[PDB]
RNA sequence: UGGCGCCCGAACAGGGACUUGA
């Protein structure tokens, strides 16, 4: 039998409007949805279904075939209770300590489990049409949809049975699926890790489960600490830029002081005037430098609170990001190095993958991009089977001074 | 024989009970005759005792009102929020338009939901078909007609059918005779489901006066836009004019609407005569000259490539033409939106490009090739030096006079041998007056009293004062993140006169370095200028 | 009486930058 699913009390299913899609994406969606309907995975619905979740088409990594990407973010929010409390998937704290972490895709196995009859209504999506020529094609899921956070919650009972022989045969390999992927971490040589991943793929194929950003190395992940300029000659402009940077950083590191550095900017001086740092000023600068290299002390992950990711466009293809739950409490600060939209999409996907590997939870992204440009072009470079919750903000001019 | 859509009331709710409107003497006879006619047609049935509901009906036709029932019924998901654009229609050799007589009345209504549509007159009738004006009638009719057309659409891939509210746009690349045969086949198929359509000598020929457009066999346009040539202009007249020439802007190029819309700022009465500004009069004359000659659009050709060319016409105004062959453009348009209080030409061009991209994807499902009046070097500089993830798709430079460029750039490092200006501004919230001033490493000072000003305005005034009082090269040090961000955005035009003065003075300056220092940290000259402008405010 | 496109106005919420007082 199916697993009954109920939305949060007093809350109604998603009614998110479908973003316009291109002709090729619409054709790909039409063909794949016709195939799915023939296979019974989805069914056509009438107008009596007020719920809708936007559906996009993407091309997965190293693949030319199109893939459907239903944006179940609203449905995920509305099933939060169900899929987090009563069928939650524990996150292994040792996945981030593994030399290699490969990311398999196992969402095709969800289509073997029927969806709750009373919940299929909310898993409703529309394929748009060009120029509103014809009404959008409305579909509805008859099986556990990909991208819904309750699909892994319902399928984990089967997944544990599938993986039990594998895990017993080698208990040193950490497996963890978040929504549709299967993060497999091990401390083996990349050749041996690939061999064991092939063995796991054969194991999944034996148990019916199918499987085709992909290989991760959380062992070689380091934070991007704040670095002060290292100059032999200091100008008034340089010293006051340093003082501003340290004053901002003091909101993060209580031990940062600017007293002796600010004591150098005593009078009204030219920005190009060269000021030789005093003994006290040099010592305090050294102390600030030593305080800054180490990570902040007292910042701990709170599973109750949502993760927030801020990204700054540093220019020249370089991006800096910070992951935090409270302001000035960065859990992780890093840098992404390579088209601004493509680079931002790649940065967002990498940051989300790191967040999944570390805390098993995607963050909320404050994207330094105009909202229309992102909603227009993000699907042109997206390759993940999941979609993180994002908002669009205007990066302060002085916050781009993370490097 | 059309399969009905299962509909139900909202959870924990029952059909409305609304008394009849005040009409029982004159329109009563017409309503009774209409009800009897519908009952004979079978679309209306009589149920008196077992239908404890009612709706407010008021007529001649019978415009039954379902305002209460609309909010008592489970919501639907309408998809045709917009309307098809003629530019998006495919150029078909032969086109026929079929109107569906009695569109809703041919679609039955759910048996369980029939009672809730009680129809009582001073008798108790109930709808057997989709009621007019009901919230669920449009979606249900659209779904039923899609289901009906699916067997025909699949069996006739060549025939393209666009369904509007009650109109069938049937296009085919077949010869006139074959197209007529297919149209008769479609009419018979619809009649098999009870949807009656006109015959050969009942069909409407082109042009098709549809939704403000004039659809011709091989071109499209709008109905003639006869603007009112009057002397006085009320806010109602200005709104009507703006709407009329906004409709024309999609085909007529060069249409400007900024001064006319600006005339609608602060207006309260719908009849207040407006003193049409000289700029507004000139813009209206330009629009009249544009509208003097007819302009027609062409239909979409998927075999050709979709080109979009944008032109800058000043005052933050952009016009674009989307075409596939030169001098024959599918549709035109304008982008005059001012996103944010401050902007420059490059950001506005990026916003216009994004708007055109979304518009084209909506109409044609594909982004167009962009022909922009901006040099590749200018765009490279902007988007490399800009803090946003701005990006425009494949575009080509067009050497038109009004080229898009950046009128000034801020130095990345302090200017050697220039003068440093430490600018600050303090505003008294209570009195609303403040001060702005500057101090210089050379030893100069100046404080200019302000009035009816805020802290941000005082900071901007201080920066403007420093720019005025400095040579061609100036280092300006400010403690205001607000002004720093505004200036670093490199705006070209602004909604604030002070910011426009700052912009023009920056354009005058050959080199301008703008530094930021935290306030109240005792940083050299910042504290001095704060003490200067803090006497009357702090 | 309802939807769509545009414009004005208001209240909400939040995402930020500042002034003063306690
Ligand atoms: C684009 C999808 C709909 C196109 C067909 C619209 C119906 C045809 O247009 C019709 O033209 C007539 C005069 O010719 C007018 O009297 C009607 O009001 C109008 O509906
Ligand atoms: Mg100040």
């Amino acid at each position: 039998e199916t697993v009954p699913v109920k939305l949060k009390p007093g809350m109604d299913g998603p009614k998110v409007k479908q973003w316009p899609l291109t002709e090729e994406k619409i054709k790909a969606l039409v063909e794949i949805c016709t195939e799915m309907e023939k296979e019974g995975k989805i069914s056509k619905i009438g107008p009596e279904n007020p719920y809708n979740t936007p559906v996009f088409a993407i091309k997965k990594k190293d693949s030319t075939k199109w893939r459907k990407l239903v944006d179940f973010r609203e449905l995920n929010k509305r099933t939060q209770d169900f899929w987090e409390v009563q069928l939650g998937i524990p996150h292994p704290a040792g996945l981030k300590k593994k030399k290699s972490v490969t990311v398999l895709d196992v969402g095709d196995a969800y289509f073997s489990v029927p969806l709750d009859e009373d919940f299929r209504k909310y898993t409703a999506f529309t394929i748009p049409s060009i120029n509103n020529e014809t009404p959008g094609i409305r579909y509805q899921y008859n099986v556990l949809p990909q991208g819904w956070k309750g699909s892994p919650a319902i399928f984990q009972s089967s997944m544990t049975k599938i993986l039990e022989p594998f895990k017993k045969q080698n208990p040193d390999i950490v497996i963890y699926q978040y929504m549709d992927d299967l993060y497999v971490g091990s401390d083996l040589e990349i050749g041996q890790h690939r061999t064991k991943i092939e063995e796991l793929r054969q194991h999944l194929l034996r148990w019916g489960l199918t499987t085709p950003g992909y290989e991760l190395h959380p062992d070689k992940w380091t934070v991007q600490p704040i670095v002060l300029p290292e100059k032999d000659s200091w100008t008034v402009n340089d010293i006051q830029k340093l003082v501003g940077k340290l004053n901002w950083a003091s909101q993060i590191y209580p031990g940062i002081k600017v007293r002796q550095l600010s004591k150098l900017l005593r009078g009204t001086k030219a920005l190009t005037e060269v000021i030789p740092l005093t003994e006290e000023a040099e010592l305090e600068l050294a102390e600030n430098r030593e305080i800054l290299k180490e990570p902040v002390h007292g910042v701990y992950y709170d599973p109750s609170k949502d993760l927030i990711a801020e990204i700054q466009k540093q220019g020249q293809g370089q991006w800096t990001y910070q992951i935090y739950q409270e302001p000035f409490k960065n859990l992780k600060t890093g840098k992404y190095a390579r088209n601004d939209v493509k680079q931002l999409t790649e940065a967002v996907q990498k940051i989300t993958t790191e967040s999944i590997v570390i805390w098993g939870k995607t963050p909320k992204f404050k994207l330094p991009i105009q909202k229309e440009t992102w909603e227009t072009w993000w699907t042109e470079y997206w390759q993940a089977t999941w979609i993180p919750e994002w908002e669009f903000v205007n990066t302060p001019p002085l916050v781009k001074l993370w490097y | 024989p059309i399969e009905t859509v299962p509909v139900k009331l909202k959870p924990g709710m029952d059909g409305p009970k609304v008394k009849q409107w005040p009409l029982t003497e004159e329109k009563i006879k017409a309503l009774v005759e209409i009800c009897t006619e519908m009952e004979k047609e079978g679309k209306i049935s009589k149920i008196g005792p077992e239908n404890p509901y009612n709706t407010p009906v008021f007529a001649w036709r019978k415009l039954v009102d379902f305002r209460e029932l609309n909010k008592r019924t489970q919501d639907f998901w309408e998809v045709q929020l917009g309307i098809p654009h003629p530019a998006g229609l495919k150029k078909k050799k032969s086109v026929t338009v079929l109107d569906v007589g009695d569109a809703y009345f041919s679609v039955p209504l759910d048996e369980d939901f029939r009672k809730y549509t009680a129809f009582t007159i001073p008798i108790r009738y109930q709808y057997n078909v989709l009621p007019q004006g009901w919230k669920g009638s449009p979606a249900i009719f659209q779904s039923s007609m899609t289901k009906i057309l699916e067997p025909f659409k699949k069996q006739n891939p060549d025939i393209v059918i666009y369904q509007y509210m009650d109109d069938l746009y049937v296009g085919s690349d077949l010869e006139i005779g074959q197209h007529r045969t297919k149209i008769e086949e479609l009419r018979q198929h619809l009649l098999r489901w009870g949807l009656t359509t006109p015959d050969k000598k009942h069909q409407k020929e082109p042009p098709f006066l549809w939704m403000g457009y004039e659809l011709h066999p091989d071109k499209w346009t709008v109905q003639p836009i006869v603007l009112p040539e009057k002397d006085s202009w009320t806010v109602n007249d200005i709104c009507k004019l703006v709407g009329k020439l906004n409709w024309a802007s999609q085909i007529y190029p060069g249409i400007k609407v900024r001064q006319l819309s600006k005339l609608l700022r602060g207006t309260k009465a719908l009849t207040e005569v407006i003193p049409l500004t000289e700029e507004a009069e000139l813009e209206l004359a330009e629009n009249r000259e544009i509208l003097k000659e007819p302009v027609h659009g062409v239909y979409y050709d998927p075999s050709k490539d979709l080109i979009a060319e944008i032109q800058k016409q000043g005052q933050g105004q952009w016009t674009y033409q989307i075409y596939q062959e030169p001098f024959k453009n599918l549709k035109t348009g304008k982008y005059a939106r001012m996103r944010g209080a401050h902007t420059n030409d490059v950001k506005q061009l990026t916003e216009a490009v994004q708007k055109i991209t979304t518009e084209s994807i909506v109409i044609w499902g594909k982004t167009p090739k962009f022909k922009l009046p901006i040099q590749k070097e200018t765009w490279e500089t902007w988007w490399t030096e800009y803090w946003q993830a701005t990006w425009i798709p494949e575009w080509e430079f067009v050497n038109t006079p009004p080229l898009v460029k950046l009128w000034y750039q801020l130095e990345k490092e302090p200017i050697v041998g220039a003068e440093t200006f430490y600018v600050d501004g303090a505003a008294n919230r209570e009195t609303k007056l403040g001060k702005a001033g500057y101090v210089t490493n050379k030893g100069r000072q100046k404080v200019v009293p302000l009035t009816n000003t805020t802290n941000q305005k005082t900071q901007l005034q201080a920066i403007y004062l420093a720019l005025q009082d400095s040579g061609l090269e100036v280092n300006i040090v400010t403690d205001s993140q607000y002004a720093l961000g505004i200036i670093q955005a490199q705006p070209d035009k602004s909604e604030s006169e002070l910011v426009n003065q700052i912009i023009e003075q920056l354009i005058k300056k050959e080199k301008v370095y703008l530094a930021w220092v935290p306030a109240h940290k005792g940083i050299g000259g910042n504290e001095q200028v704060d003490k200067l402008v803090s006497a009357g405010i702090r």
